[PDB]
């Protein structure tokens, strides 16, 4: 296999470069003999599938398994050779098809034998030996090329759908290699620029197959609906974009100039990708390939890292995303999760999300209802991507984790403000966030969550809320002797924490404990510490904060 | 020198042991051909036991080597040192070496020596702690030699985990009436 | 302080709410590098601390868990501070070459068990920048070639 790959690459280099005397023709005609005899070989020449079952128990099965992998690689190298001779001969394409049919026979035999035991060997998902240069060439030729001198002879290769999914699998494996290592396996997998150039060319090809030919042309079979070529090309897209951001961050502009700053380029591409997602969604499919939707939001998430939070295209992105969040239902937890993830990540790097957190909690409280079974609330108006099976297990964890991040940021602010002693507007913004978060928790505590990680995480975040209030009143204990008095906005906050939050905290602790270890004691420890430090402050502030308490 | 160095391209993988025997027999015979022989023997296939025997066999002969090779021989001993024989071999070396006998001629060759050591000990930690245990464990004889100061200084200059360790050791030594002016 | 630097900056950049409030204060990373520009003249006394520092950043926050943001980025940025310092120094303090170089190689050769990817990356930039400046400190490489027999293959090739 690997020897032959070297020979035919050497020989291609010898054709293209060395000639522009009586030696290379030896090897040519050797190769041509190997072609014609490897064609008319079949499986009892190599005593395969029948006499040895390639078994990972015996030595002879191991011999035949090693032999089969050698054969598969030989097939592929002679594919490359027969392609490399001529300008699109019919006969050579017949040879290539015969070789691939041999290879594909061996692959579906080995797959049965990796279907009896587990897929613990990474030896049938081992590399192809085909150059990435080659496959880029091959895929441009297969899909985009419509030159009539080559069309008649390529139309036999087009008819092999199996061949095309093999080809895109090969290209995906090269991409996966480049991600996992610094580089891919075969020849010119060590000059990054050549690898970059072949990526770009591939990207154009896979866009064309994605964009030109839709996915709703499925006339293959109902096993091929997770195996569409229009899906495989998009998988590469995702992996390409990640790989080139990861390794080739200083060439993204010259990467998009293959398909004015990065923003406008990327915005028009997004427009095409998000239109693809819109038309996918707007089809109104009841089967609903969530796979295709997931890859579209994944690629949009990968690309959206290159929109500046000050750009109008950023705001177009955000408005578009919020619109999909306000419109499109799409009943699959991971779909909703990925979209919400993108929206929040984008949103908060433009402004605080606590309005959006508040509206999502309003939806949760609407849909679920209350602990007391006598509060009729429905706020389904706020966000369409909120269901009975979605928002209760899944959305709660994300909105609470985001709220935890907010509390970390105000903790950092409070720590920095304690260490400092620009004073007043800082604390005004802090209490704005904390008030709206406090109404957010007031809506959440009323709801009935499932008994998994969700309830303990709600109790843990409310412990973090009381810890942040404790740090707040500690800084107020530091400052209230120097200044003399408390700002009026803090007095409203402590009234709202006394009246709204803490009673319903106790009610929710009783509600979680009645239905049939450390966190609920930690919450009641946190609330009593909150009350203690509030006693200290109400004494050392000359303001009565227990008339606001009950 | 030429034909010897040409031995491993010549031989297959069978007739190694007899060559080993004969070469070690030549090595006790002639001191001139340590270096190229030791090179050869790192390239052929031998029993570890044989290596260790030839090691003790060269090192007994360690005073008996002209300076120029002395570098490369210690080079060998301390690339070839295992983790476990460390303190014996160091003790033997520490005994057998002098920094007194040799002495433009003496100093350049000695300097190369200390370079070779610096390398060995830079690039392998266990020599250092083992080395000091092998002076510290020889607290007994008031009579300890030039090497031992030179080597503590050096290790202080290099790996710095040992500095406290060197200092306590160097104090215990001075108070003990070993270590002195002359 | 430098870990601390990077935690602060990371938190800000992930978060616009803090960016509205806080004035962009220079970060310890940037200040050190400015020391490093100013170092050129007469600061023989400063440079011997830099080196100690940079090899402490790399040695402590070299990668380990493959042989995430929190265990990765303020180590990555720590380590990658390291390299920036020591490259920048190696441009201008021509007497702490063979003391960077010889210490890189000293952590190259023998370990081969701890991941040293970052160190060869450093070494590539270092040499590339002026290899003519390692023909003023050359013996230290050629005495590290004598350990090439004992080294894993990626190490050696790379």
């Amino acid at each position: 296999d690997y020897l032959l790959c070297c020979i035919q690459h050497c020989l291609a280099w010898y054709k293209n470069t060395v000639i522009p005397e009586a030696f290379y023709e030896d090897l040519d005609d050797i190769l041509e003999s190997i072609t014609n005899r490897m064609i008319k070989s079949e499986l009892e020449d190599f005593e395969l599938d029948k006499s040895a079952d390639f078994s990972q128990s015996t030595s002879i099965g191991i011999k035949n398994n090693i032999s089969a992998f050698l054969v598969m690689g030989v097939c592929e190298v002679l594919i490359e050779y027969n392609f490399s001779i001529s300008s699109f001969s019919k006969n050579r394409f017949e040879d290539i098809l015969s070789l691939f049919m041999c290879y594909k026979k061996l692959s579906d035999i080995l797959n049965e034998k990796a279907g009896k035991a587990k897929t613990k060997m990474a030896n049938k998902t081992s590399d192809s030996l085909l150059s990435m240069k080659f496959v880029s060439s091959l895929l441009t030729a297969l899909f985009r090329d419509s030159i009539q001198s080559h069309q008649e002879s390529l139309s036999v290769l087009r008819s092999s759908n199996e061949f095309m999914r093999y080809a895109v699998n090969v290209a995906l494996q090269k991409v996966q290699q480049l991600k996992e290592t610094g580089h891919v396996s075969g020849p010119d997998g060590q000059n990054p620029e050549k690898i970059f150039q072949n990526l770009c060319d591939l990207t154009r090809v896979l866009l064309w197959r994605y964009t030109s030919i839709p996915t709703s042309v499925e006339e293959s079979g109902k096993k091929e609906k997770g195996k569409s070529i229009s899906l495989l090309c998009l998988e590469g897209l995702q992996k390409i974009f990640s790989a080139v951001q990861q390794f080739y961050q200083p060439k993204i502009q010259q990467f998009l100039r293959a398909l004015v700053s990065v923003t406008q380029r990327t915005a028009f591409q997004i427009r095409q990708f998000q239109r693809s997602l819109l038309n996918l969604l707007s089809s109104q499919e009841e089967d609903f390939n969530s796979k295709e939707a997931l890859l579209l939001v994944t690629v949009l998430t990968s690309l959206s890292k290159l929109l500046e939070p000050s750009s109008p295209q950023f705001v177009q992105m955000l408005s578009w995303t919020s619109k999909i969040c306000k419109e499109n239902s799409r009943e699959d937890a991971l779909f909703c999760k990925s979209l919400m993830n993108l929206l929040f990540s984008l949103h908060v790097s433009y402004k605080s999300p606590v309005i959006l957190l508040r509206d999502l909690s309003q939806d949760i409280h609407g849909h679920l209802g209350d602990i007391d079974q006598d509060v009729e609330v429905e706020k389904t108006n706020h966000f369409a991507i909120v269901n009975l099976r979605t928002a209760a297990p899944t959305v709660c964890l994300l909105v609470l984790s985001q709220a935890e991040k907010v509390l970390e940021e105000v903790d950092w602010l409070i720590t920095k403000l304690k260490g400092q002693v620009p004073n007043q507007p800082v604390e005004k913004a802090i209490i704005m966030q904390l008030g709206t978060l406090l109404t957010f928790f007031h809506e959440l505590v009323q709801t009935a969550l499932p008994s998994g990680s969700c309830v303990d995480t709600l109790l843990k975040d409310l412990c973090k809320m009381y810890t942040t209030l404790t740090a707040l009143v500690r800084y107020y204990l530091q400052v209230c002797q120097s200044s003399g008095g408390i700002p009026k906005n803090m007095e409203k906050l402590v009234k709202l924490s006394g009246s709204h939050l803490t009673p319903l905290c106790y009610s929710f602790i009783s509600y979680v404990q009645n239905k049939s270890t450390k966190p609920i004691p930690n919450l009641i420890f946190a609330i009593e510490q909150y009350e203690k430090f509030l006693i200290h402050l109400s004494k050392k502030s000359k303001v009565s904060l227990m008339q606001h308490m009950k | 020198h030429d034909i010897i160095t040409s031995l491993p391209e010549i031989l297959g993988d069978s007739q190694h042991a007899d060559v080993g025997k004969e070469l070690s027999d030549l090595l006790i015979e002639n001191t001139s051909l340590t270096v190229p022989i030791l090179d050869v023997l790192s390239s052929l296939r031998l029993d570890p036991n044989f290596l260790l025997k030839v090691r003790q066999l060269v090192m007994d002969k360690l005073s008996s080597i002209r300076l120029e090779d002395l570098p490369v021989i210690i080079k060998f001993i301390l690339h070839s040192v295992t983790a476990m024989d460390t303190l014996e071999v160091i003790s033997e070396l520490r005994e057998k070496l002098d920094l007194q006998h040799c002495v433009s001629s003496g100093q350049s060759c000695i300097i190369l020596l200390f370079d070779v050591i610096k390398s060995a000990i830079r690039y392998e930690k266990t020599i250092s702690e083992a080395w000091i245990k092998a002076i510290e464990n020889t607290a007994s004889v008031s009579e300890h030699k030039v090497f031992d100061l030179v080597m503590l200084f050096i290790i202080y200059s290099t790996n710095t985990q040992t500095k406290k360790y060197i200092d306590r050791v160097l104090r215990n030594k001075i108070r003990s009436g070993c270590i002195q002016e002359q | 302080s430098v870990v601390k630097s990077f935690k602060d900056l990371q938190l800000l950049q992930g978060s616009k709410f803090l960016q509205n409030l806080v004035p962009h204060r220079s970060y310890v990373s940037t200040m050190i590098l400015e020391v490093v520009k100013n170092s050129v003249h007469s600061w023989d006394h400063v440079t011997q601390g830099l080196v100690e520092l940079g090899f402490i950043l790399m040695d402590s926050y070299g990668p380990k868990k493959v042989l995430p943001s929190l265990s990765r980025m303020p180590n990555q940025h720590a380590c990658k501070l390291g390299a920036n310092i020591l490259l920048e120094t190696f441009k201008i303090h021509e007497m702490i070459r063979q003391e960077i170089l010889e210490q890189v190689l000293n952590r190259v050769v023998t370990r081969a068990s701890s991941p040293i990817s970052h160190f060869l990356d450093l070494l590539s930039n270092i040499v590339m920048y002026a290899p003519l400046v390692l023909q003023s400190c050359s013996s230290k490489v050629t005495e590290a070639f004598d350990y090439l027999s004992f080294l894993p293959l990626q190490t050696v090739q790379r």
